[PDB]
Parts: C-alpha cells; structure tokens; sequence
RNA sequence: GUGGCGAGCGAAACCGGAUGAGGCCAAACCGCGGGGUUGUGGGAUCUCUCUUACGAGUCAGAAACCGUUGAUGUAGGCGAAGGACAUGCGAAAGGUCCGGCGUAGAGGGUAAGACCCCCGUAGCUGAAACAUUGACGGCUCGUUUGAGAGACACCCAAGUAGCACGGGGCCCGAGAAAUCCCGUGUGAAUCUGGCGGGACCACCCGCUAAGCCUAAAUAUUCCCUGGUGACCGAUAGCGGAUAGUACCGUGAGGGAAUGGUGAAAAGUACCGCGGGAGCGGAGUGAAAUAGUACCUGAAACCGUGUGCCUACAAGCCGUGGGAGCGUUCGUGACUGCGUGCCUUUUGAAGAAUGAGCCUGCGAGUUUGCGGUGCGUUGCGAGGUUAACCCGUGUGGGGAAGCCGUAGCGAAAGCGAGUC
C-alpha cells in the first residue's frame, strides 16, 4: 500500500474525477481507502436519527499522490530509494522529488 | 497473390469422411443402431469360432502333416533376370554390394536363382547358387566363386 | 531466385540465392493440412477425466428388493442424478506418427509458398550491440507492416532474442525447431544470416 | 511351444536402448586374533633361487565428530512508461487525437475491452537463525618385504548335492522331462573334487553350489512450492463451493440438500393502514417486478381483464369447406373426413406392456508401430520406425525390427520350379 494515510490525492477514475483530498483511513488489507470529500453518501439511519452524509471508501487504484510541481498540481506515481541506511523513502517520479 | 494461410488449408476431397452417430433419432441409424430385435446379436458379440454347436471348422478337418525344423535357414534369393539389370557391364557381385542394391535383406545368406537370361559376365560371389543358374552364368562367361 | 540481405540499419548489405529445392518445392495442400492438423493436435494436453460408476464413492448395495418401483442395481448407476458417467473422457495423447518425409516436404511447400510471393528476408542481425527492443522494432517496421512476423535465430545469439521476443507481432525459433505452423501463420520471414546458412546446410 | 491340443495360455537365444562397480568372508594352518579368497584354479604346509614413508575415507570395501568456507531452502526488496476532448450512463479500461516503455504486450484487480491506475511480470538484489549439500584442515583407518621354482595331496561351506516317493513353478497340464523350490526317507566327494549344456551315455565347452554386502537406470504421491488444460462450472466437478456433518442402523456401515442484491448498503429516514406481517406514498440507487424471500427469471401450475363461441347435444378433441362477430389476424354456427404415442407382434385404437405433467440429467466410447477392407496423402522397388537421444513446442536424429523382394515339400532339400 503505497498510499499512506494523511496524504493529498487526486481521484482519477470515478463519479467525482478531479477532486483533491486528504486521507481519513486506510484500509491496507481490503485495497480501499477514505478521502474525505468524495463518495459521500446518504445513509438513511434511524433513532438523532435522520439522514447522515459521509463518505464511503473509494479503491485504492482510483486515487494517486499529489505532488506539487512548477506552481499548479499534478499526480504522480510514486517509486522508492534508499538514502544511506537501507531506508526507503517514498519519492515521486513526476518531478523525481522527495514525497 | 493472397497467399496460403493457415484458414485456407481444406483436405483432398474425399480423404475425411463424417462419423456415423447410430442411436440419433429414427430418420439415421435408429433405434436399434442396425442390430435388429432380441437375439443374441441384438446385445453381446457372437465369436467367430463357433458354429452353432455343431462341430466347428477348426476341430473336424486334421491336423496339418508334419513338424517344422527350428533350424531351417532361408536364402534371401535373386533371379538373373533382375541381377542382369543391376549390373548391365558386368563386374564382381559381392553380397555386401547386393545389399546397397536393395536386392535382398541385411544379414542373411544370398542364393542367385537361374530364372531369366544373363548376357554379361558377372564373377558372383554369394552363399549357394542353383544349378540352371550355374550353367546361365558361365556360358555368359562369368565365375560363380560359393562361400558355402 | 535472389533476395537482398538487409543490415541491422536496413541497407542492402548483399545478396544470396534461395536454394530451390528447399524454397521452390512444390506446395501440396493436402500434405500441408495434414502436417499442420498433426501439429495441432500434439499441441493438446488432453489431461481431462471423470468418474465412472466404478469409480464414484459409495452405491455398492442394492437400493432395495415386489417394491412397485423401477428395478436398481446401485445408486450410483448412469441414470441416476450424481451417478456414474458413461462413454466420458480419459486421459489421452492426441500426437500422430506422421512420415518424416511428409513434415519435411510440408516444410518445404510452407516456405516455398511465402518465397513465391517474395515474403522471404534476411538481415545480417537485428540489433548492433546494445540490446533494445526499439531497435528490433525500427528495423522489423522496415522489412514489413503485415502483422505477423516469424523471426529465425540461432539461440545462442541472445541479442536478437532479447531485443525482438517482446514485440506482440514476432514469433522467434531457431533454425532447427523451424516448423510447419509458425510458417503458415506468418506472414513474413526473417532469417539472420547464421541461421539462414545454417538451415540450408 | 503348451492345451478336455477345448476355452485359452505363451517363452528363449539374440538385437537396439537407459545406468554403469565391484568388495568381503568360511575352510585348511598358527596363537576371539592372524591367515587366506580361487576357475589360466587358488590357498595352506615344507625345500630351493632371487630380492628384500605410502594410500583411502563419511561409502557396498570401518567409523564418528570439531571447525572454516561455497551453494540451495525456509521471510523479503527494487523494478520502466498517459495525457487532452467528447460521449456514456452512473462509472472510461470503450470513442477521437497525440504520446511513451519494452531484457517488462505473462496473469489478476480497478464502478464496461488497461503494456504505461494497482498488484505484478522482464531483469537484478537479500539471511541473525536453522536445514540440505559440497570443498578444505583437524581427525580416523589401511599397508610397510616381495617374486619365482620345486615339493605335498592338507583345505576349498553336510545331513547339504544326488538318488527314491509325494508336490510347486517354469512355453512345458508329469509327460522320455532337463534346470529351479518344498516334506519324508537314503545319502558322497574336495581339484583325478563337483555342476550345467532339455531323458541317458561318451567326448567336447563353460563354470565353481550348499556364505555375505552392494549405488545407477525402475514403481509411487498422503504432503509441500510453482505452473498447465480444444477438463467441470452448482442435478456438473471430489460424497463434501467443506460434510463424512444432518439423518438412518444396536453394529460393521450407509449418507444427503442449500453458491449469485448492488460498484458501493447508499439494506428504504419520514408519513399513513395494521397487533404484527405486509403494503401505498417518500428516499437511495444507473436500475427497487435489483428490497437482504434479492443478477437473468423459461415450462408445468395458479389467477384478473378482455374479443369470439358455447345450455336439442354423442366430441382420439383434429382436419377440409364455411356464415357470422371482433379488441391479414382472433373465434368458429353448420357441414365432410377421421378408431392416440412407443414396444412387441402374423396381426394392436386396442380391453396386451410403459408413460400424471414440466424442467434438467440418461445409452455405440477409449486404448493398440493390434487384424482386415475402402478413400486419401508421401515416397515409391522400396516403404517405415519402436525404445531412446537432443531441443523451449508440434522440430531433428535413431534401422533393433516389420511389410514387399520366390515358391514347393512333413523335412533333409531343391528352386521358376517343387511334391
């Protein structure tokens, strides 16, 4: 699972294209993860009891990292390197940065 | 142009011919796949050693006379007709030579036979020879030289 | 007949004579669909079984005796749901004994028919040095844009492999292993120069 | 060849292949140890002549362990390259345009067909620990007089070989029956010894029984890792989409049936009738005759509405002619003809058998260098491989064999002839 939780993502493929957020809650085991702000949906849950609007799990293939580069946004795929320490360090490859 | 593609390859016309399914329906080999109503054909194999109880054709006529000789060796043999066309100048006739020839089998014993006329001399070198072979040879001018 | 050999860059680099026996043998349909249906069918696994009423666990008694019911011998019998299967499938070998003589004219007419309509090529390699799959595709880009591409090299020149075996339209074999099917599916040729001698050899 | 010479059974020599390996004891003789190991016979014992460090190991020729180090295994890591526009409906992996990687276009998932979204693949890379297995060092063991000539007849596996009887197995079913094994009696010899070469005898040829050890080619998959399928896809495939469970039997034992909402529960808040169930609005959803009884939803079977006919008529229920009515089509007043299906029978509507109905399942298959005939294909006085070997595949090699090439005769044998 390369998306960690607490990043900033781009859904590329779904109902809501183009929306950025951050990460609520990953689920590692079943691929799916929350960013708060897409597939909120509308349970209709009973005694207060009423209609409540949060977001559903999205896959995790349909997300990808947000890095900043030259100004605006752009999605990035995300590769790994070891520094000295046999450490690996999640590093864009868009820009060939430090994510 | 277009040339041969493996969708275009057809067998020679009559080559396969279609299965015959018996058993499918009445307007085919029907109900009965050719085998008839109830007898003992109708279900099982009736062997072909067996005529009906009566006394069958391998157990009324007698034996064959005689024995066999667990020793007896046959020459694989070569008429002169058709050894005067395998050599039409003459020379030796060696048995290893008769073998390259595709006249007579590997590794057996060779025996010229007299069928036929020899117009060339042939210095034969085989196993046994017969005797209107013998005179055919030598009046052509040949040698006939047995091994054995 | 003469063809040009081509260089890794795609220039003429020569010439070299198509042997006529092996390349202006005569084609004979019948022969050819035989070799390949052969072929074909050695190709098949045939690993594939079921369990006869022998086989099946359990119906080894009689279900029951003036009953009024139909008369059974096992549970396990063909009509029965979950009983035995009868006349199914066993395992098999599906390879013919075809003649050697055969396969080889068949070869002969294979390649004899792709020399007549002028789909035979050679090149004195496919890749000069560095192996890259992007050279192979240059070059192959050249020869022919059909889509199906029979590659014959030597196997101990790992350049050519290497470069040319990920390309979806190239089907690589050594001289040796060159066969019926691959040649009829194909529709060009390209030999590399050691193993166009070494087949013809 | 064998066989109530019936049904059947069925070698060997030798040929081509896979693998390839040889060691040690008993006896005599000397004090459990030495000794010696043979088919060209060898060994002992006595006389004479000459002469007088090295190798093998974890094994069948003995047997362990200690360490150093190499490889493989049991967790893993990295691992290239895609955007825009519109549509879709709800979702782009599909449409159009331009691109990129490729030692990676295997495969699986992702909200519909993805080499570049994810997991991976090509390609490299990795072990504190313990296992398997090499190499080395330590270590252990074996040998350290030998050869020739002559003597001598001392030893060379005993209740055994052979023989008699009764049996078993070998192509051989007890036969003239060899070899091999068993029980009962009788019962040797030691190299001038003995055994076999299909009764038996002689000669000739091979070989040393009554002691032992021995890897490789060979058979198998409960189990583990990785893969494949012109194999199944929920009455199929294992009995078991886990079940030897439920249930049956006292007991050994027998032994089932039940998979599917949607991309996501967003699994219906709220309102009303009702005890509840359930339903009608409403809402979510792309879709609610997708509502947890849920993808598709056939037939038998059961209903509502509707067009036509039907209460003076005898009907294998149909078919020809035909008026009328009506949301070509639907119905069919009246009239002509007309005794079901299968099986089995000389002959069945038959009052002869089988079928209540629908749906699904259920009977000519497979093996073989078998036998035989036909068609076709390749080669053609030749044709062709089997086992096996090399290779990723279906490709190449492999002539041991088999069929054709001359037949007749009981056979010797002769041979276009032969009896």
């Amino acid at each position: 699972m390369k998306i960690k939780k607490g990043d900033l993502v781009q859904v590329i493929t779904g109902k809501d294209k183009g929306k950025q957020g951050k990460v609520i809650a990953a689920f590692p085991r079943e691929d799916r993860v929350l960013v708060e702000g897409v597939n909120r949906v509308k349970k209709h849950t009973k005694a207060a009891g009423g209609i409540v609007t949060v977001e559903a799990p999205i896959h995790v293939s349909n997300v990808q990292l947000v890095v900043e580069k030259d100004g605006n946004k752009v999605v990035t795929r995300v590769g790994y390197r070891f520094d000295e320490n046999g450490n690996k360090i999640r590093v864009a490859k868009r820009t060939g940065e430090d994510i | 142009n277009n040339p041969l593609k493996i969708h275009n390859l057809r067998p020679a016309p009559g080559a396969k011919t279609a299965k015959t399914r018996v058993g499918r329906g009445e307007a085919s080999k029907g109900k009965t796949a050719g085998r008839g109503t109830k007898g003992t054909k109708a279900r099982y194999q009736v062997p072909e050693r067996f005529e009906g109880g009566q006394m069958p054709l391998h157990m009324r006529l007698p034996k064959l006379k005689g024995f066999k000789n667990p020793f007896k060796t046959e020459y694989q043999v070569v008429n002169l007709d058709k050894l005067a066309s395998l050599y039409p100048e003459g020379g030796e006739v060696t048995v290893a030579d008769l073998v390259a020839k595709g006249a007579v089998r590997k590794n057996q014993l060779v025996k010229v036979l007299g069928q036929g006329e020899v117009s060339v001399a042939l210095q034969v070198t085989v196993d046994a020879v017969s005797g209107s072979a013998k005179e055919k040879i030598t009046a052509a001018g040949g040698s006939v030289t047995e091994l054995v | 007949s003469t063809i040009d050999i081509l260089s890794p860059a795609g220039d003429k680099a020569g010439t070299v004579e198509l042997p006529s026996e092996i390349f202006d043998a005569k084609t004979s349909v019948p022969l050819i669909h035989q070799v390949v249906v052969a072929q074909l069918a050695a190709a098949r696994q045939g690993t594939h079984k079921t369990k006869t009423r022998g086989e099946v666990r359990g119906g080894g008694k009689k279900p029951y005796r003036g009953t009024g019911r139909a008369r059974q011998g096992s549970t396990r019998a063909p009509q029965f749901a979950g009983g035995g299967v009868v006349h199914g499938p066993v395992p098999r070998d599906y390879s013919q004994r075809t003649p050697k003589k055969m396969k080889a004219a068949a070869l002969r007419g294979a390649l004899s028919d792709r020399a007549r309509h002028s789909r035979i090529h050679v090149v004195t390699g496919v890749v000069e040095g560095e192996i890259s799959t992007k050279a192979a595709k240059t070059l192959f880009g050249k020869i022919s844009e059909r889509k199906n591409l029979l590659l014959v090299v030597e196997r101990s020149d790992e350049a050519a492999w290497l470069s040319a075996r990920n390309l979806p339209q190239v089907h690589i074999l050594e001289p040796g292993q060159l066969n019926t099917y691959d040649v009829l599916v194909s529709d060009d040729v390209v030999f590399t120069k050691a193993a166009f001698e070494s087949f013809v050899s």
